[PDB]
C-alpha cells in the first residue's frame, strides 16, 4: 500500500492574488464585526430577563378559528 | 447456467480472508478506542460512579 | 437564549447564607422533607388535592425555618466562619484554590 | 452475440504473501474509516427513537 | 423490451433529454448559470487564507504578507476577550440594577 | 522546456464545423446514473450535516411556547383556559 | 482525504464510474461548504 | 462617465489578462484526453481556466466604448475579444467530443456491468438488441466523425486514440458471432486494425 | 517552493478534523444511561 496521510496544505489552494496575499484582513474584519453584532444581540437578550408570574401574565385562550377554548366534561 | 471456478481453501478470496480480514479491520478500533473509551469513561469517575438520588428511592408510600 | 430566567434576585450574601442553611437543612430535617415529599408524589395530593398535604408542608417548613434561624452559639459562630469562607472563595476572581469543605464539616456537626 | 467471460484472478491464485501484507493494510485504515463513521451513525439514530409509551396507549 | 415500451421509453428519454437541454441553454437561464459558476469558482478556490506560496525573494515581498496571520490572531483573540470582558461587565450591571431595584 | 509542438498546432487550428449527434437515452442514462449517486449517497452525509444539530440541539430551534392555566365549570360542565406565551428555555438541569 | 474515499470507490465500484471529474468536484465543493457550515453552526 | 470608465477599465483589464493565457490554457485542454478535459484545471492548478470560461461570454456580449479607449489599445482589445471568441469555439469544440466519448464510455460501461464477476443478478448470455443497435449507431457517428477531421491530422488521431478506446474495448467484449460481422462493419475496416 | 505560515496550515487543519470529528460522534459526550443499572445509589 501507499502511504498518503499528511496535514500540509494542498499547492491547488495555495495561489495568491496578484496584489499580493490572499483578502485575509479583510475577511477578518467582516468575520469580527459580525460576531461582534450577533454576541451582542445574544447576550442583550440572555442578561436582561426575569420571569414575572401574577394574574397579569394570564389572558384568555382560543382556537385557531379565534373562539374562546372550552372543553366539555364529556 | 454459471459455472464457477474457485479454490475455496487456497485462493486468496476464501478461508485466507477469514484468518486475515477480522484480525485488521479491528486492529485500530480496538488498539485506539479500548484505552480512548476507557478514558473518557473513567475520567468523569474520579471518585465513584455515585447515582447522586435526587428523587426519594428509599422512601416507599406506606 | 435558552437558559432560564431568574425570578426571584438573591443577593450573593443572601445566596450563600441560604445555600449553607439548605445543606444544614438536608441533615437536621431530612425525615419532614422526605414525608412532604411522599404526599406530595400522588395525583391526588399533587394537583387535584394539595390542601391535604398542608399539613405536612407545614412541619418542613417550620423544621426549615429553626435551622435558619442558628439559636446555638456554636452554631453561629461556625456559620458565619463558613460563609466569610464562601464570600472569600467566591469573590476570588484570581485562579481558585483550596475549598471550604473543612469548615461545612464543622458546621454540620454543630 | 454472447458476451465473453473470464475466470476471475483471484479464485484461482495461491495466496500469496504480498496480497496479505497489502491487504492487511487496507484493511486496517478501511476500519478505522468505517467504526468512526459507524459509531457517528449509531449516536444518531439512538438519539433518533423516540420515548417509551405507556401500556396500551394510542397517541 | 418490448417494442411498444421501447417507443415510450425513447420518447421520455428525449423529452428528458430536450427539457434538461433547454433549460440549461435559455438566455436567462444560461446567463444565471454562467455567472453562478464563477461565483462558486471564486468563493472556492479564492476563499480567504493564511498560507500561501511564496514565490518574491524577501526584497518584493509586502509587511502585510509577513504579519497577516498574527493580524488575525489578535483580531480573533481580542474580539474573543473582549466578548467575554462584556458578558461578565453586563452580568455584573443586571445583577446590580436588579439587586437595588428590589431585594 | 516541454516540447508542446504538436498541442501548440492543436489548440491553434481547429476545425470550427464540426459537431456530433448525442445519444439522447445513453446521455440521460449517465446523468441519471450521477443523479442516482447524488441524491442515495451524498444525501446521507448531507442530511446528516443539516440534521444532526437539529437532534442534540432543539432548543433553538422552537423559541416560543405556550403555557396553560384552567379552571372548572360547573354550571355548565366546562373547563376554562388561559393561555401565555413564553420563550422556550431549558428547565430542571 | 476526500481525494482518497473518492479514490477508493471509483477504483471498487462500477457504477461509480458513471461520474466526471466535474461532478466529483461538484460534490466536493458541497462537501466543503456542508463542513464549514456545520463546524460554524455547532459553535451556535 | 465615472461608471462607464470603471466598466470599461474592468472589461480591459480582464480580456486583455486573459487573452495572453489563452494559449495555454487550450494547449492544456488539448494535452489531457476527452474523458475530463478539465481534468489538470479542476485536479493541478487553475491556470486561469474558469477566468476564461467566465469572461469568453463578456467578451462577446459586454459592449465597447472607444472614446475611452486608445489607438493600439483598441486594437489590442479586438485581438484579445477574437481569442477569446476562438476559446469560446474551442472548448465548445471539445466539449462535444468529450459527451461522445461519454456516450461511448456508458455503452462500455454497461457491457462491463453485465460481465462483472460481482453481477450475479443481472448476467445475461446474449446481448440483447438495444444494445446492439446502440453500438453500431455509436460506432457509424465516430467514422463519420473521423472522417469530418480528415484536414486536421493531430486531431483525428486523438479522436481516434481516445474515443476509439472503448469502440476496441466493445469489440473485445463480445463474441465474433450472430449479428457481430455486421455491428463492425465499418470498424473492422481501419480501427479494428489499428487496436491489435 | 517556499510555503507561508505552513505550520499554522497544518495545526488549523488538525483543529478542524478534531472539531468536526468531536461533533459528529460526539466521542467526548457519551451517554451514561445505559450503566445506570449498574451504579450505586446514594442518599
Ligand atoms: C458581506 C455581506 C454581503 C455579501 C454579498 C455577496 C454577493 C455575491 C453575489 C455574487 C453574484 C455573481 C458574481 C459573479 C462574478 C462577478 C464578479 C467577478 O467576476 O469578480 C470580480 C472581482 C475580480 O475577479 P477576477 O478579476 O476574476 O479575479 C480572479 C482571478 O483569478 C484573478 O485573480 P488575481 O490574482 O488577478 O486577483 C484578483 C483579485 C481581486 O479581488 C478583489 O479585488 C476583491 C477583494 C475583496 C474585496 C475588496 C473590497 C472590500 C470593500 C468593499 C466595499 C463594498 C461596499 C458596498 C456598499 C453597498 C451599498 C449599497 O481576486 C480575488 O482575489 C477574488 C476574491 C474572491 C473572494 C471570495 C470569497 C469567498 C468566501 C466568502 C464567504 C466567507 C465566509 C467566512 C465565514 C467563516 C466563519 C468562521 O472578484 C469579485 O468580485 C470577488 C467576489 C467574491 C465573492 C462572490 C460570491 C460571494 C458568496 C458568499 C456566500 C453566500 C452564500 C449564501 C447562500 C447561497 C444562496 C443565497
Ligand atoms: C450476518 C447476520 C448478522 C446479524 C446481526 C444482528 C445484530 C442485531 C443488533 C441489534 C441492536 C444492538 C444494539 C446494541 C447497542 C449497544 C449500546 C447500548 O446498549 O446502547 C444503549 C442504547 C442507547 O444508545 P446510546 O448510549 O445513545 O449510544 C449507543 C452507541 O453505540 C454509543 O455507545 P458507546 O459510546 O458506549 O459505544 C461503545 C464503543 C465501543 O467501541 C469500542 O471501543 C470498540 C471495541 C471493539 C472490541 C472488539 C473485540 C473483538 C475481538 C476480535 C479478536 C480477533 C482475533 C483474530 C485472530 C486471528 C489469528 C491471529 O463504540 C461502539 O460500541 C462502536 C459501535 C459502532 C459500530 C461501527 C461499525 C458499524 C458497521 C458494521 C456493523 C457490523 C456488520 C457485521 C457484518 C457481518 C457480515 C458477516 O439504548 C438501549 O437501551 C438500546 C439497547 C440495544 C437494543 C436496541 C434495539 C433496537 C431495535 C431496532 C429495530 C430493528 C432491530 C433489527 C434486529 C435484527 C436482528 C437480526
Ligand atoms: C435503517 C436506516 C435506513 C437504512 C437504509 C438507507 C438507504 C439510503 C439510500 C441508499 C441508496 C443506495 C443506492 C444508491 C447508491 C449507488 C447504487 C448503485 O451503484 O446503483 C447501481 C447498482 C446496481 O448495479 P448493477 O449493474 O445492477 O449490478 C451489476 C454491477 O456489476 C454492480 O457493480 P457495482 O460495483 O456498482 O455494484 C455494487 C453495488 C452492490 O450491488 C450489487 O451488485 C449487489 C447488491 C446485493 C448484495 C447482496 C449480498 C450478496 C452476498 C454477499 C455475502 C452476504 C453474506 C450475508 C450472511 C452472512 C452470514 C455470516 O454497490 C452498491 O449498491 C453501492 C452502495 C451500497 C451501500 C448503500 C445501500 C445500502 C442499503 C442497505 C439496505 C438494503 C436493503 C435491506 C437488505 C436486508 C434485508 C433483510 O446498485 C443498485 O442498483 C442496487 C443498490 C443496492 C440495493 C440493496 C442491496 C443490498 C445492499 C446491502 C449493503 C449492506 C451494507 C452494510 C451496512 C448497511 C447499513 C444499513
Ligand atoms: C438572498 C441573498 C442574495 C445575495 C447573495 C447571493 C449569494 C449567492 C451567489 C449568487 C450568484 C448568482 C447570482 C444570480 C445570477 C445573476 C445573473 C445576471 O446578472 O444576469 C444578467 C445576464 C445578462 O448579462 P450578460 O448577458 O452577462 O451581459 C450582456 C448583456 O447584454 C448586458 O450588457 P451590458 O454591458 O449592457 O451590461 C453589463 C452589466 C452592466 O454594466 C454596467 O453598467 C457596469 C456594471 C459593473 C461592472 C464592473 C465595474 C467594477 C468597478 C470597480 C468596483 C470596485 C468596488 C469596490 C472595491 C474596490 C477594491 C477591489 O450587466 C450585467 O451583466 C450585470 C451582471 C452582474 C454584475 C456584474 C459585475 C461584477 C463586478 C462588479 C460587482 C461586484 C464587485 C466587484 C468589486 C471588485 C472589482 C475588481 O442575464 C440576464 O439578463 C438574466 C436575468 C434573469 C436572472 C436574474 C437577474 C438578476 C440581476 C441582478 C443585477 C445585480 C447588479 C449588481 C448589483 C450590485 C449591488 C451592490
Ligand atoms: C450560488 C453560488 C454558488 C453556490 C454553490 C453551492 C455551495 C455554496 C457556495 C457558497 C460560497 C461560499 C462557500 C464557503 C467557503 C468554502 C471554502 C472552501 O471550500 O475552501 C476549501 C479550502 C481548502 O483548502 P486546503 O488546501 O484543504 O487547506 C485548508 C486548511 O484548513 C488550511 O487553512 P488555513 O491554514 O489557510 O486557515 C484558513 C483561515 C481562514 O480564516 C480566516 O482568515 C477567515 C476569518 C473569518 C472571516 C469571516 C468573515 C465572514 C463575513 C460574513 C459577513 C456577513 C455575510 C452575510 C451574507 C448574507 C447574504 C448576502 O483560518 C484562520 O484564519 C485561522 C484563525 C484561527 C484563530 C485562532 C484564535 C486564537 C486566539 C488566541 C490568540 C493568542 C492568545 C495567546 C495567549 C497565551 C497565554 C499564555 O479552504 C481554504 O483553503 C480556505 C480556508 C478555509 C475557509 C473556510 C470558509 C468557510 C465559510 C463558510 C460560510 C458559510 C456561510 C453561510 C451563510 C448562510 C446564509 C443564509
Ligand atoms: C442491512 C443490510 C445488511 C446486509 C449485509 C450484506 C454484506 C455484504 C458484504 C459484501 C462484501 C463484498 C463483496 C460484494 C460486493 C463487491 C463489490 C465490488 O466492488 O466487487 C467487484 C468485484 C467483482 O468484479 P470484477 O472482479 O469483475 O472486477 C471488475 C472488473 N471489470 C471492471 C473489468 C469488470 O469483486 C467482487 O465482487 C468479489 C466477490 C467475492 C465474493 C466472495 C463471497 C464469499 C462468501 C463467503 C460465505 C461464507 C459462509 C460461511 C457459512 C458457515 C456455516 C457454518
Ligand atoms: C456500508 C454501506 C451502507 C451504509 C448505510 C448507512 C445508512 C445511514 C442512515 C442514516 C439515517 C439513519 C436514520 C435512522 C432511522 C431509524 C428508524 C427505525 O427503524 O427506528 C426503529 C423503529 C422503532 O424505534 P422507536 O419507535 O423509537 O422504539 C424504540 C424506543 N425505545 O422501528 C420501527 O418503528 C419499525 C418500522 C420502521 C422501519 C421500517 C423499515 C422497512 C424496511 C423495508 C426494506 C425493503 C427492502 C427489502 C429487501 C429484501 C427483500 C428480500
Amino acid at each position: 500500500a501507499r502511504l498518503w496521510w499528511t496535514l500540509d496544505p494542498s499547492k491547488y489552494y495555495l495561489k495568491q492574488i496578484s496584489s499580493g496575499g490572499r483578502n485575509e484582513i479583510l475577511f477578518t474584519v467582516l468575520g469580527v464585526t459580525a460576531a461582534y453584532w450577533y454576541f451582542g444581540n445574544k447576550r442583550c437578550e440572555h442578561y436582561w430577563r426575569r420571569q414575572i408570574d401574577n394574574c397579569q401574565s394570564w389572558s384568555r385562550a382560543q382556537n385557531i378559528n379565534g373562539n374562546n377554548l372550552t372543553v366539555k366534561q364529556y | 447456467m454459471r459455472r464457477i471456478f474457485w479454490n475455496f481453501k487456497t485462493a486468496f478470496v476464501g478461508l485466507p480472508m477469514f484468518s486475515l480480514a477480522p484480525k485488521n479491520i479491528l486492529v485500530y478500533p480496538i488498539v485506539v478506542g479500548v484505552p480512548l473509551y476507557t478514558f473518557i469513561v473513567l475520567q468523569n469517575s474520579v471518585r465513584g460512579f455515585a447515582y447522586f438520588d435526587e428523587y426519594d428511592s428509599d422512601v416507599k408510600e406506606n | 437564549s435558552i437558559l432560564p430566567p431568574l425570578q426571584y434576585t438573591y443577593s450573593n450574601e443572601e445566596s450563600l447564607e441560604l445555600l449553607i442553611h439548605s445543606i444544614k437543612g438536608n441533615k437536621d430535617c431530612n425525615s419532614e422533607r422526605k414525608a412532604f415529599n411522599l404526599c406530595r408524589s400522588t395525583v391526588l395530593g399533587k394537583h387535584v388535592e394539595p390542601e391535604k398535604c398542608l399539613d405536612k408542608a407545614l412541619v418542613f417548613v417550620n423544621c426549615f425555618q429553626k435551622v435558619r434561624r442558628d439559636e446555638s452559639a456554636a452554631c453561629q459562630s461556625a456559620f458565619n466562619s463558613t460563609l466569610e469562607c464562601g464570600k472569600k472563595y467566591s469573590e476570588s476572581t484570581i485562579s481558585l484554590g483550596s475549598s471550604c469543605q473543612s469548615q461545612l464539616d464543622a458546621y454540620l456537626n454543630c | 452475440m454472447r458476451t465473453k467471460l473470464y475466470n476471475a484472478a483471484y479464485f484461482l491464485l495461491n495466496n500469496n504473501e504480498s496480497f496479505g501484507h497489502s491487504f492487511g493494510i487496507r484493511l486496517k485504515i478501511v476500519g478505522l474509516n468505517t467504526w468512526i463513521v459507524g459509531y457517528a451513525v449509531s449516536r444518531y439514530y439512538f438519539s433518533s427513537l423516540r420515548v417509551k409509551a405507556a401500556q396500551d396507549e394510542r397517541f | 423490451m418490448n417494442h411498444s415500451c421501447q417507443k415510450v421509453f425513447e420518447g421520455f428519454v428525449s423529452a428528458l433529454y430536450d427539457t434538461s437541454y433547454f433549460f440549461r441553454n435559455f438566455g436567462p437561464f444560461k446567463a444565471t448559470i454562467h455567472y453562478a459558476t464563477y461565483a462558486n469558482y471564486l468563493a472556492q478556490n479564492w476563499a480567504p487564507r493564511v498560507s500561501y506560496i511564496e514565490t518574491s525573494t524577501p526584497a518584493y515581498t509586502l509587511a502585510k504578507n509577513k504579519y497577516a496571520v498574527y493580524i488575525v490572531y489578535g483580531l480573533i483573540g481580542g474580539a474573543l476577550i473582549h466578548n467575554y470582558m462584556l458578558d461578565n461587565k453586563a452580568a455584573q450591571k443586571s445583577q446590580q440594577y436588579y439587586l437595588k431595584h428590589r431585594d | 522546456m516541454l516540447d508542446d509542438t504538436k498541442y501548440i498546432q492543436m489548440a491553434q487550428k481547429f476545425p470550427r464545423n464540426v459537431s456530433v449527434q448525442l445519444n439522447k437515452k445513453l446521455f440521460v442514462t449517465r446523468t441519471w446514473f450521477r443523479n442516482y449517486y447524488f441524491v442515495g449517497v451524498f444525501g446521507i452525509f448531507a442530511y446528516f450535516i443539516y440534521n444532526q444539530p437539529k437532534i442534540f440541539a432543539p432548543f433553538s430551534g422552537y423559541p416560543t411556547t405556550v403555557a396553560y392555566k384552567a379552571q372548572p365549570d360547573f354550571l355548565n360542565d366546562q373547563v376554562i383556559f388561559y393561555s401565555q406565551q413564553r420563550q422556550n428555555t431549558l428547565k430542571n438541569f | 482525504m476526500f481525494k482518497e474515499l473518492i479514490h477508493i470507490f471509483r477504483t471498487y465500484y462500477i457504477t461509480f464510474r458513471y461520474l466526471k471529474k466535474s461532478n466529483i468536484n461538484f460534490l466536493k465543493n458541497l462537501s466543503y461548504t456542508l463542513i464549514a457550515y456545520y463546524l460554524i453552526i455547532n459553535f451556535q | 462617465s465615472l461608471v462607464s470608465l470603471f466598466k470599461n477599465t474592468f472589461l480591459k483589464s480582464r480580456v486583455i489578462g486573459l487573452s495572453f493565457q489563452a494559449q495555454r490554457v487550450m494547449a492544456q485542454m488539448a494535452k489531457t484526453d476527452f474523458e475530463n478535459p478539465d481534468e489538470h484545471f479542476l485536479l493541478n492548478d487553475a491556470m486561469k481556466y474558469n477566468e476564461l470560461v467566465f469572461y469568453g461570454r463578456l467578451a462577446e456580449n459586454w459592449s465597447i466604448n472607444p472614446e475611452l479607449f486608445g489607438k493600439a489599445e483598441l486594437a489590442k482589445y479586438n485581438e484579445a475579444k477574437q481569442t477569446l471568441i476562438d476559446f469560446n469555439q474551442y472548448h465548445a469544440l471539445v466539449q462535444n467530443l468529450h459527451e461522445f466519448y461519454w456516450e461511448l464510455k456508458t455503452i462500455y460501461l454497461e457491457l462491463s456491468r453485465g460481465v462483472a464477476t460481482s453481477n450475479f443478478h443481472n448476467k445475461r448470455e446474449v446481448t440483447h438488441s438495444i444494445i446492439e443497435s446502440d453500438i453500431k449507431n455509436s460506432i457509424h457517428k465516430y467514422i463519420q466523425l473521423i472522417d469530418d477531421l480528415k484536414d486536421y491530422p493531430e486531431w483525428q488521431h486523438k479522436v481516434r486514440e481516445e474515443i476509439g478506446y472503448y469502440a476496441h474495448m466493445i469489440y473485445t467484449s463480445v463474441n465474433h458471432d450472430g449479428n457481430f460481422p455486421e455491428i463492425f462493419k465499418e470498424f473492422n475496416k481501419v480501427d479494428s486494425l489499428y487496436y491489435f | 517552493l517556499p510555503i507561508r505560515n505552513i505550520q499554522f496550515a497544518r495545526y488549523h487543519y488538525l483543529a478542524a478534523v478534531t472539531v468536526f470529528t468531536y461533533f459528529a460522534t460526539r466521542c467526548c459526550l457519551l451517554d451514561y444511561k445505559k450503566y445506570y443499572p449498574l451504579a450505586s445509589v446514594k442518599k
